[PDB]
């Protein structure tokens, strides 16, 4: 065979890397955790350090709370019997307040009040974690691409359980925390709105989702294909183009008439993906509020 | 209705996005050219983008694209047909002339630097703290080639300090000199390292480096381009 | 015609077939024997689709639809107007796809790079053959394959899935959706990272990969690395598609009941099987 570079033939280790400093408060970075020969076969072997700091704790905490709030309810349902728990694990579920309670925060625990709490934690954990990704960027003088991308995802998440339920009128419209539970919600949403396929944004979203796998599959293989010219070192090839960047571009040019640059391809990459939850967010937001049946709508568009 | 309206908006947006995107990928390689090196007439519907500048770190200067494209090297090739679109045969030794699969770019003749300004790659000996932490250790192994004969022996492993990666294998040849081989181009085995692209006699041809304690972007390209070409050219 | 640095690469050689007969470009496109091959298939199949457009009495894109043979013809042939056309188009479609892959191989050899690309492509082709060839032949009827129409094929999906209830319950369809959702999260980050490093805050120095790895430790505590992340994406991608051909190869063959009922093997497990309370009993 001719080495395919999916795995390293030989690993090499050196001292733990404490990482670049810049305006980072080193008082917050944890300690260089162990190494891992396992991971080191596919990618990096060094585990840690992690920059905790204030905000990180808030989320990490605010996050576990949300997680437990639910685990508890499951037990309540499991009858505290551990065998029941394990068995009906995928079946349990914490649903939101009944339609009656509308958008009030009065519903009692066993009526959606518990869901409201858990949700609260979730809402904090995520948003706080979002600022964290913006600051970690800032402390290193890097662009905020990562924060803006993570935002597109928050968009949809924010629509599925916070915006649409508010435009509808009740906490009923949101998603229930549960494995099989939230799968049915989905199947249902579709049926109730007249088959989501007829929803244009939905068909669009799928398009990008498929695009992401198409693109990453393309980008990934290319780089490994020209890794024999140190292709994976993208940033430098952007600063000073090499054969790796030329052969990479030409392979596509000759195949499909056009191509990209070592800095452009990543621009396609970030947009292809981002649009998936950008377009989807819209489609779900209109469903129920403006449009009621996509089939019917698909008939006249008014 | 909003829906009907939200969608046209979107397409119009999507069109601007693609526009922006395509032009951005035209920052290198453009304007198009004719087989003779002169500006081609048809350049596509997309215009070139306003240039942008990169402030390279370590005061290595700046970079602005799009910019003046110059191969900055002779290309030993010659037409094979009187029309456009046909191959261009190598007038000399493809491997030596560095054309085709043996090509290489005239990149800066400086080494890439880790975020601290130090050389990104160094032979393991000069790397304090580094060692082979898993897999067969090649230092000491005899190198074999396309032709199944002996070409040399590994005498060290050049490594990427910041990314802790094996990138090259320093191989000592018969005349006592060393060369570098791309990690991604050798098959390491219990008792020997195998090299398919090249055959023994071609090993000596591998471009050599100046400093014995570092490689420059230009040298990496000449070394790699060369080895990669052997695949097609080693043939005989 | 050529990119500023293209000439040194346009040397002769690499072809798998025909020597140099077809070794030449046409504009930016490389041709090669297989380039001809695919043209032949691609043209042919398009003609047939147009032919089919007449028998159906319409030239509208959102209506045209070449359906496969009815279940009565099993795996045998069928009249053009009644599934025959689909069978021939499916053939051109597959002929085109293979030629295309083999074409990238020659383009690979000429440029002296690795074959990851064509190789990865083959996974897509595979998913396609599962749906139009492997699953149907295993269910003994061309009728199980999907139709060639913009929305009609969407129907095929909807109906095919609901034929087993909520298809969400297909265990392999669950693993697949995981790689798909992941690949995009991965993709979104890789692009965001590389860019945020090459496009720092206005006026600042172009960051280095060291800043890239730092950023992920300061964030999640681990960084897979520039080579790893490119390995990772390729993997997620192909995996998501592999689990997709799987999930369907089993549906209607080894398992043909409701997908939700498949999950009882779990709940029936002796230990908790009879215990009262909980969701089940
Ligand atoms: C409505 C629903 C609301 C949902 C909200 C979800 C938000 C999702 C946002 C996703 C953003 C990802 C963008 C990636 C990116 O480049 O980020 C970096 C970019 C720069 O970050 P940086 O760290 O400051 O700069 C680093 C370097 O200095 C500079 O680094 P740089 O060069 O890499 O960055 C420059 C970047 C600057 O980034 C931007 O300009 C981003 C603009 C975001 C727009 C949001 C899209 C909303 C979708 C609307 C669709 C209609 C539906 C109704 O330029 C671009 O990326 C160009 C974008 C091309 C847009 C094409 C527009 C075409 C319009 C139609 C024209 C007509 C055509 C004729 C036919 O981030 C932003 O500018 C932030 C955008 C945040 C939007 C908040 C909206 C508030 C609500
Ligand atoms: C995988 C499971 C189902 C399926 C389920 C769905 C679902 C669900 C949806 C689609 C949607 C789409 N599907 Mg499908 N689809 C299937 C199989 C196929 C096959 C095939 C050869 O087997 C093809 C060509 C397509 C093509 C398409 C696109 C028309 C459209 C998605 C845009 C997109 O971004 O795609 C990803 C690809 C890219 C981004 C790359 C660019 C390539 C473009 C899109 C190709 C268009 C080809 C055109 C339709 C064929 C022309 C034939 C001529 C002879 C050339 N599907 C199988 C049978 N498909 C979406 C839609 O909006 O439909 C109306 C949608 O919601
Ligand atoms: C029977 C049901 C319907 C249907 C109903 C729906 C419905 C309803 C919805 C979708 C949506 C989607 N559907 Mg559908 N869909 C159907 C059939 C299909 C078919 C097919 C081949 O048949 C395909 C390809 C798709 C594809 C898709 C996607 C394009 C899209 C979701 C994108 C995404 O990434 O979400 C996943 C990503 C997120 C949820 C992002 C937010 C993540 C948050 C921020 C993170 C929280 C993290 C937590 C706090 C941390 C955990 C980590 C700890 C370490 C543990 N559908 C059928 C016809 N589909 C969604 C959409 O956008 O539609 C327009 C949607 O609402
Ligand atoms: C209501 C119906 C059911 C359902 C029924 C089905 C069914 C039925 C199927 C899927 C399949 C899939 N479903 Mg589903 N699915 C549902 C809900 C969902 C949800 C959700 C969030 O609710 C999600 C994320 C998904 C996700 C998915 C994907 C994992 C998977 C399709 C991708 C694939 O295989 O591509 C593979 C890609 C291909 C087959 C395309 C190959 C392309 C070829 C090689 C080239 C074409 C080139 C073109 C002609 C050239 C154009 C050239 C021009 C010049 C442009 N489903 C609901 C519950 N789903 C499919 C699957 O697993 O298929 C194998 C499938 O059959
Ligand atoms: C977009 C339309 C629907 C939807 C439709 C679907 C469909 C359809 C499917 C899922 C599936 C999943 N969905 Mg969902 N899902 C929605 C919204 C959400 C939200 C949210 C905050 O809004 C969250 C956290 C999730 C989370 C999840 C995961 C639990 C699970 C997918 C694994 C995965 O690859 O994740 C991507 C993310 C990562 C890889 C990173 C984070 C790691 C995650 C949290 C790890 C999950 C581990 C799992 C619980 C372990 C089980 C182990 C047991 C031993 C078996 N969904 C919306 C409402 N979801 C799949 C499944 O298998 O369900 C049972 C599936 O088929
Ligand atoms: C195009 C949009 C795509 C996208 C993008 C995206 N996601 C993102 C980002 C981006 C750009 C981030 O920057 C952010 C990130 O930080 O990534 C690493 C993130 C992220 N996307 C996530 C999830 C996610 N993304 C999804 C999807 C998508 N993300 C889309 C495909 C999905 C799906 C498919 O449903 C999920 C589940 C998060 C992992 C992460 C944001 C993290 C966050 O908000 O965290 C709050 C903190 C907690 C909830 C902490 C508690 C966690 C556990 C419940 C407890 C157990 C952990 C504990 C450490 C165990 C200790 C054990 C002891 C024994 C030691
Ligand atoms: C398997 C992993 C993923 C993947 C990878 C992948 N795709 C690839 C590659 C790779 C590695 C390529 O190298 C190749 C490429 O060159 O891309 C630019 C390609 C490619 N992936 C494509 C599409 C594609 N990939 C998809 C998916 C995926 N591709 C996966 C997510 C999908 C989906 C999600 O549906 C589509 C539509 C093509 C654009 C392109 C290959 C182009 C090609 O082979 O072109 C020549 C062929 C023709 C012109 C054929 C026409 C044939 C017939 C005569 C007529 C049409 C018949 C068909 C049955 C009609 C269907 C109609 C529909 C309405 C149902
Ligand atoms: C290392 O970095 C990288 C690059 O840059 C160095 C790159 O460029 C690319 C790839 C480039 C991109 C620009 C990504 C863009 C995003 C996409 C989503 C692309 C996919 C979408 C398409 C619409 C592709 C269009 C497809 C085709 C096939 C167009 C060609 C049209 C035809 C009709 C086919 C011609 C047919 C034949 C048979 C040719 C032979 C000719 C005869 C006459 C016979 C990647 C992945 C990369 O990772
Ligand atoms: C072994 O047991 C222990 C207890 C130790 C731990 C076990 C825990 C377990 C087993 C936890 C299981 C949890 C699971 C499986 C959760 C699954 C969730 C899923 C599948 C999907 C989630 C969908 C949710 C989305 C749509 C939620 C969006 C939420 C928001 C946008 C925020 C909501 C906002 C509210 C209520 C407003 C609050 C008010 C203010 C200030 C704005
Ligand atoms: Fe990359």
């Amino acid at each position: 065979a001719e080495y395919q570079n999916i795995f390293s033939q030989v690993q090499v280790r050196g001292p733990a890397d404490l990482g670049m400093t810049e305006d980072v408060n080193l008082a917050n970075r944890s300690g260089v955790g162990p190494f891992s020969t396992l991971l080191g076969w596919f990618g990096n072997a060094q585990l840690g350090p992690i920059y905790l700091g204030s905000l990180g704790v808030l989320s990490l905490f605010s996050g576990l709370m949300w997680f437990f709030t639910i685990g508890i309810w499951f037990w309540k349902q499991a009858g505290w019997n551990p065998a029941v728990f394990l068995r009906d694990l995928f079946f349990f579920s914490l649903e939101p307040p009944a339609p009656e309670y509308g958008l009030s925060f009065a519903a009692p625990l066993k009526e959606g009040g518990l869901w409201l709490i858990a949700s609260f934690f979730m809402f904090v954990a995520v948003w706080s974690w979002w600022g964290r990704t913006y600051l970690r960027a800032q402390a290193l003088g890097m662009g905020k691409h990562t924060a803006w991308a993570f935002l597109s995802a928050i968009w949809l998440w924010m629509v599925l359980g916070f915006i649409r339920p508010i435009l509808m009128g009740s906490w009923s419209e949101a998603v229930p925390y549960g494995i099989f539970s939230h799968l049915d919600w989905t199947n249902n949403f579709s049926l109730v709105h007249g088959n989501l396929f007829y929803n244009p944004f939905h068909g669009l979203s799928i398009a990008f989702l498929y695009g992401s796998a198409l693109l990453f599959a393309m980008h990934g293989a290319t780089i490994l294909a020209v890794s024999r010219f140190g292709g994976e070192r993208e940033l430098e090839q952007i600063a000073d183009r090499g054969t790796a960047a030329e052969r990479a571009a030409l392979f596509w040019r000759w195949t499909m008439g056009f191509n990209a640059t070592m800095e452009g391809i990543h621009r396609w990459a970030i947009w292809m993906a981002v649009l998936v939850t950008l377009t989807g967010g819209i489609g779900i937001l209109l469903s129920g509020t403006v449009v009621d049946n996509w089939y019917v709508w698909g008939q006249n568009h008014g | 209705d909003l829906a009907s309206l939200a969608i046209y908006s979107f397409w119009i947006f999507l069109a601007g996005l693609i526009y922006y995107l395509q032009t951005e990928n035209m920052r290198e390689g453009y304007p198009l050219e004719n087989e003779d090196g002169t500006p081609a007439a048809n350049q596509g519907p997309f215009p070139l983008p306003k240039p942008k500048t990169f402030i390279l770190p370590h005061g290595r200067g700046t970079l602005t694209v799009p910019g003046p494209e110059s191969e900055d090297r002779p290309i030993a090739l010659a037409r094979t047909a009187v029309s456009e679109g046909f191959p261009h045969a190598p007038t000399g030794d493809p491997m030596k002339d560095g054309v085709g699969p043996a090509s290489w770019v005239a990149r800066r003749d400086l080494p890439e630097l880790d975020g601290h300004g130090h050389n990104k790659i160094k032979p393991m000996k000069a790397a304090a703290g580094f060692h082979v932490s898993a897999g067969k250790n090649p230092i000491g192994l005899p190198v074999r080639g396309c032709d199944l004969e002996i070409a040399g022996k590994v005498v060290d492993i050049w490594v990427d300090i910041p990314e802790q990666m094996a990138r090259f294998l320093e191989v000592e040849l018969k005349d006592g000199s060393t060369r570098l081989l791309p990690m991604q181009m050798v098959k390491v085995q219990s008792n020997r390292v195998h090299v398919n692209a090249l055959s023994s006699d071609l090993f000596a041809g591998i471009p050599t480096i100046k400093s014995p304690t570092e490689v420059t972007l230009l040298e990496e390209d000449k070394i790699c381009g060369y080895v990669a070409g052997g695949l097609m050219y080693a043939a005989p | 015609a050529l990119l500023s640095f293209e000439r040194k690469y346009r040397v002769p050689g690499g072809t798998l077939v025909g020597g140099n007969l077809f070794d030449f470009w046409v504009g930016p496109f490389y041709v090669g024997f297989f380039g001809v091959a695919t043209f032949f298939f691609a043209a042919l199949g398009i003609i047939l689709i147009a032919w089919s457009a007449v028998l159906q009495g319409t030239w509208n894109p959102q209506l045209i639809s070449v359906y496969p043979p009815a279940l009565e013809y099993g795996l045998g042939g069928a009249p053009l107007a009644k599934g025959g056309l689909w069978q021939i188009i499916t053939i051109c479609a597959t002929g085109a796809f293979v030629s295309w892959a083999l074409r990238e191989v020659e383009i690979c050899r000429k440029l002296g790079i690795g074959y990851h690309i064509p190789f990865a492509f083959a996974f897509a082709i595979l998913a396609y053959l599962t749906l139009v060839l492997f699953r149907p032949v295993m269910m003994g009827a061309w009728g199980y394959a999907f139709p060639y129409g913009i929305w009609t094929h969407l129907d095929w999906v909807s109906n095919t899935g609901y034929t087993y209830g909520n298809f969400h319950y297909n265990p392999a369809h669950m693993i697949a959706i995981s790689f798909f959702f992941t690949n995009a999260l991965a993709l979104a980050l890789h692009g965001a990272l590389v860019l945020s490093a090459a496009n720092p805050e206005k006026g600042k120095e172009m960051r280095t990969p060291d800043h890239e790895d730092t950023f992920f430790r300061d964030l999640v505590g681990y960084s897979i690395g520039t080579l790893g992340i490119h390995r990772l994406g390729l993997l997620l991608s192909l995996s998501a598609v592999f689990f997709s051909a799987l999930c369907m190869i089993i549906t209607g063959t080894i398992w043909f009941d409701q997908w939700v009922d498949w999950w009882q093997w779990w709940v029936k497990l002796p230990w908790w099987a009879n215990i009262p309370g909980g969701i089940n009993g």
